[PDB]
């Protein structure tokens, strides 16, 4: 339960940082970037 | 195969949350692992959830996914206000955008903060419920 809270924190901290990454990506390729990088964050949460 | 419905919903939520889409407003993001919510624990559910949220969530195919959705939605809205989560209430119609309504302390704490409106997007699956709340002044 302690570790599942720390994983919840870790997912917010990756999803908030994936906004700042996607800001610099120009607004036509932004969807494709967010799709590839959200899917990666889901995997890494599930793994943890 | 690789990009399922959940990835598309959560991508869209982050895309709409970006500065160029919506800027100048309280933005709260909250994620909850669905495995961290015991639905048999009626003391937690009745403490933090309204009877119409419990009625809606219990009717869904995965009760635990939809409880985590609504929970993440409350915690997202609370972070957007930035000030008892049952006060915050999420009406959710199927294939329709859920609306946020502040009743007691949250409504008054939104009035001092000059918060006019509060919207929320929610994605949930077998792992994680993600919620993004945007508050217009």
């Amino acid at each position: 339960v302690t570790r599942e809270a720390q994983i919840k924190d870790w997912v917010e901290n990756e999803l908030e940082a994936l906004k700042l990454e996607a800001e610099e990506i120009p607004s036509e390729d932004q969807n494709e970037f967010l799709l590839e990088r959200t899917r990666e964050i889901h995997n890494e949460a599930e793994s943890q | 195969s690789y990009i399922n419905a959940n990835t598309i919903e959560t991508a869209k939520m982050i895309e709409n949350m970006t500065k160029e889409k919506v800027s100048n407003g309280g933005v709260g993001v909250d994620v909850e692992l669905i495995t961290s919510i015991n639905v048999e624990n009626d003391t937690f559910i009745e403490r933090n959830f309204t009877p119409q949220e419990i009625e809606y969530c219990s009717a869904q195919p995965s009760v635990q996914s939809s409880f985590a959705g609504t929970w993440s939605a409350k915690e997202a809205v609370f972070k957007s206000l930035g000030v008892a989560l049952k006060d915050i209430e999420i009406v959710r119609v199927n294939k329709n955008a859920p609306a946020v309504e502040l009743h007691g302390n949250a409504k008054k704490a939104a009035e001092e903060a000059g918060v006019t409106d509060v919207k929320v997007s929610i994605s949930h699956d077998d792992l994680q419920a993600v919620a993004v709340a945007v508050s217009t002044k």
